[PDB]
RNA sequence: UGUCCCUCUCCAAACGAGAGUACAUGCAUGGGCUGGCAUGAGCGGCACGCUCCAUGGGGCUCGAGGGGCACCGUCCCGAGGCGCUGAACCUUGAUGCUUGGAAUCAUGCUCAGGGACU
RNA sequence: CGAGUAAAAGAUUAUCCGCGCAAAGCGGAGGCAGUCCGUUUUUUUCUGGGUCUGCCGUUGGGUGGCAUGUGCUUGGCGCU
RNA sequence: UGCAGAUCUUGGUUGGCGUAGCAAAGAUCUAACGGAAUAUUUUUAAAUGCAACGUUGGAUACUGGAGCGGGGAAGG
């Protein structure tokens, strides 16, 4: 488990796709470890798996339902030493149930939230954040 | 707020450092003036009577007036010339063996001094009285302690220890007459419907034919009484005429005081000792407010831990503050047009 | 004789405090152990007649009010300023004061303005007073005056 | 002997009610502090311009695309730029600090407060 | 005017205080004169000196304590 | 030729009640004069005569020539 952070992230929000699985961009359709209230919407933060479904990139992984992992967020969070921090962007990879990444590269920076939780990640990172 | 270093085993931030808010209370001696013995009835406790200290200031005798300067000011006068005769010295032995031999709790009457807070915004001049209880030892043993702290002063560091926990009686701060929305926190309605949305559309079935006390309704918001208990001490400070340094740090050997720059924002200077409390507290500044020792268990390891400072802001809370000292703005800047002005003058 | 003025205490106190005596806020040597109000220097009634010069800080008397009402307010708000320092109810505006308060528009007031009150009675005496501008490059180092 | 009203303040406030003060740094005005914006009007162009060093004496630095008079220089019109200049202005008011640690605070107004009940 | 204490404990609460178990017992208490009242047992009061332990309000001067402009305690003046 | 009621007829009175309201078209201020409408106290001056009206000068502002401009028909 980790500190909470800001949710940032609602269904139904497109992100972009971050790895090279040949997937342009990712629409969010639940998040993992959910409990309801009603009316409100599940959010996503940095480093929950969500369920998702790519709407842009190749045929073949398109018209079904996949996991992913988020790894940077627009919206700010504030840290447990007193540091606000935010990206430039929204952005996921595509994984398996199990946590294993489905490409080879991540493209960008990568929150220091995510790459604790998933050892995976923490290998293709281009940098820790 | 300040920084520390977080001692917790198991913990993805142990041996790590924290950014934690706190609240500063200014808190000059109070003085006992008075003895209270209570003893226990089938209907509940019943105050035996009272002692006085025979020596009382204006500010203490301020309370019992409403208008003290245009008035004959006789209060305690007719007890002070009878306290210490022959006849007044028997009363008070008389009261003090009631106290011994039908006295289950025992309490002193105490009072602020508001001469030695010398705050330019707090207008009241009378004091604040209230009642304190002696816990521990025997009748016999609680009342020699009560005796010997009559006419005297008492400091809040003989009350309570740097790195333990208080609970926090107040009043909270004042909203008015609001609505449901606000009292309560009820759905905001959608944007069609006639004669207003911020309401709450059904009050009651048809049976019971009238309105029951859990539904919500408008009124009164704020102002009330509160406890917060479980608020850990994280500096037991004292005033600055004495000692200079008070937010010195062993890892931040910069010398200043608690007070920000410019001031805390509508209360001004902390001339007197102070309490550091980690987190919020009701109600605004300038209000009076009553520290008590804890309630509940105090055996986790979140409330035995040992508090060490690191660091203390002390930045201008008007705007973005961004100086800790005023030697830093003046390092800053160089010499400035009205600097240069003044030397020309001395000239 | 219900007056007691008594004051020997501040003496007392005075003598002891020289013997024992950082202590930089203790040490009488303004004044310790007496009131500001108790130096003012007492004489008798001011004459009938009278002439003052003071500045009125109106931006801190219009603040977030309506716009098209800061003219009149501040017409009301100068009348009741002078009313309480010199103790009338009769108020003449003059035209100077009162062209200069409008003629930035209804919602231009300026920040702050600088008068000559004077006071005179005719007769049972009737006292009124006369408010004029006085028109000054800067408001700084400024300060009521009596003349 | 006391309580209330008028006058004053705001931790309170729809109106009542509340917390206060009763010649009090109480109120007003000003000076400093702390902040906000971003360099005022005016003047000027190898010099009683501006800056630095030790009144005087010495080291610095001083634009503009173009156009027009008057036999080359001189005199001009010209958006913008540079210097005096982190200048100028605002800073408590529905209501930031400071007259008591050290390092800053100063003037003016009060002149038997008035009224209603017990 | 229709009287009930989650109060005391005595010439029927009167006719004094302290220790003690609603005990056994053990400690303290200033004398004089007048007026007005008085069916008793040193009757009930009101003054004047009458000598004062404990006190209130002082004077300065020496201490001394408290957080340090405001109160106190020790040591003498006379004083209510 | 006898009234207590017919959502009875005609007059009068009534709680609600000093209540709901009198919120489109931006707005007035100052001095002198006029007026019974004041500067009205007998039990120093403010805390014991408030509020409001017209004219003239001055200030501020609106209509903005498809005008709260200057002339006519119908109607009055
Ligand atoms: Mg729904
Ligand atoms: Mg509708
Ligand atoms: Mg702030
Ligand atoms: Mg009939
Ligand atoms: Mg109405
Ligand atoms: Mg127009
Ligand atoms: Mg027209």
């Amino acid at each position: 488990c980790r500190f909470r952070v800001s949710l940032a992230l609602p269904v139904g929000a497109v992100v972009n796709c971050a790895d090279n699985t040949g997937a342009k961009n990712l629409y969010i359709i639940s998040v993992k470890g959910y409990h309801g209230r009603l009316n409100r919407l599940p959010a996503a933060a940095l480093g929950d798996m969500v369920m998702a479904s790519v709407k842009k990139g190749k045929p073949e992984l398109r018209r079904k339902v996949l996991n992913a992992v988020i790894i940077r967020q627009r919206k700010s969070w504030r840290r447990k030493d007193g540091t606000v921090i935010y990206f430039e962007d929204n952005a996921g990879v595509i994984v398996n149930p199990k946590g294993e990444m489905k490409g080879s590269g991540i493209a960008g920076p990568v929150a220091k939230e995510a790459a604790e939780l998933w050892p995976k990640i923490s290998t293709h990172a281009p940098a820790i954040v | 707020h300040i920084v520390r270093d977080v001692d917790r085993p198991g913990s993805k931030v142990n041996k790590k450092e924290v950014v934690e808010p706190v609240t500063i209370l200014e808190a000059p001696p109070m003085v006992v003036v008075g003895i209270v013995g209570y003893r226990q009835t089938p209907v509940g406790h019943k105050t035996i009577g009272t002692v006085w200290a025979h020596h009382t200031s204006v500010e203490f005798r301020r309370r019992f007036y409403k208008n003290w300067k245009q008035s004959a000011q006789l209060a305690f006068t007719k007890r002070k010339q009878f306290a210490r005769t022959t006849e007044g010295r028997l009363a008070e032995a008389r009261t003090l063996k009631a106290f011994e031999k039908k006295a289950d709790i025992i309490r002193v009457v105490a009072h602020t001094q508001l001469r030695k807070l010398r705050n330019n915004r707090v207008g009241v001049k009378k004091a604040h009285v209230s009642e304190i209880q002696i816990n521990g030892g025997t009748i016999a043993q609680k009342i020699e302690l009560a005796k010997s702290l009559l006419e005297k002063e008492v400091r809040i560091d003989s009350v309570f220890q740097q790195s333990e926990a208080c609970d926090v009686c107040a009043v909270t701060k004042g909203h008015g007459f609001t609505g449901v929305v606000k009292r309560w926190g009820v759905a905001c309605l959608p944007r069609k419907t006639h004669r207003g949305l911020r309401k709450v559309a059904c009050i009651g079935a048809w049976h019971p034919s009238r309105v029951m006390y859990t539904v919500a309704r408008a009124g009164q918001h704020g102002y009330h009484h509160r406890t917060h208990l479980n608020k850990k001490i994280y500096q037991l400070g004292r005033a600055v005429s004495m000692e200079p340094n008070q937010a010195t740090t062993a890892y931040d050997l910069t010398a200043k005081t608690i007070t920000p720059m410019g001031g805390f924002v509508g209360y001004g200077t902390v001339r007197n000792d102070y309490v550091m409390l980690k987190g919020s507290v009701a109600g605004p500044r300038r209000r009076v407010i009553t520290l008590r020792r804890p309630m509940a268990p105090q055996t986790s390891r979140k409330l035995t831990e040992k508090i060490t400072l690191k660091f203390i802001d002390t930045s201008s809370k008007i705007g973005h503050g961004r100086f800790q000292t005023k030697k830093e703005k003046s390092q800053w800047y160089g010499p400035l047009k009205k600097d240069r002005i003044r030397r020309e003058e001395r000239l | 004789a219900a007056e007691a003025r008594k004051s020997r205490d501040d003496r007392r106190w005075k003598r002891v405090l020289a013997k024992m005596d950082k202590y930089h806020g203790v040490g009488n040597t303004r004044v310790r152990g007496c009131t500001r109000a108790s130096l003012f220097k007492r004489t008798g009634r001011k004459p009938d007649n009278i002439v003052m010069e003071a500045s009125i800080h109106l931006s801190k008397l219009l603040k977030k009010r309506t716009f098209h009402k800061r003219a009149p307010i501040a017409i009301k708000r100068i009348r009741s300023f002078v009313g309480k320092l010199m103790k009338t109810k009769d108020n003449r505006i003059d035209a100077s004061l009162n062209t200069f308060i409008w003629h930035k528009g209804v919602k231009g007031v300026p920040g702050r303005v600088r008068v000559r009150v004077e006071r005179k009675s005719e007769t049972r005496k009737h006292f009124y007073t006369v408010i004029s501008h006085i028109p000054v490059p800067s408001f700084k180092n400024l300060t009521t005056k009596v003349i």
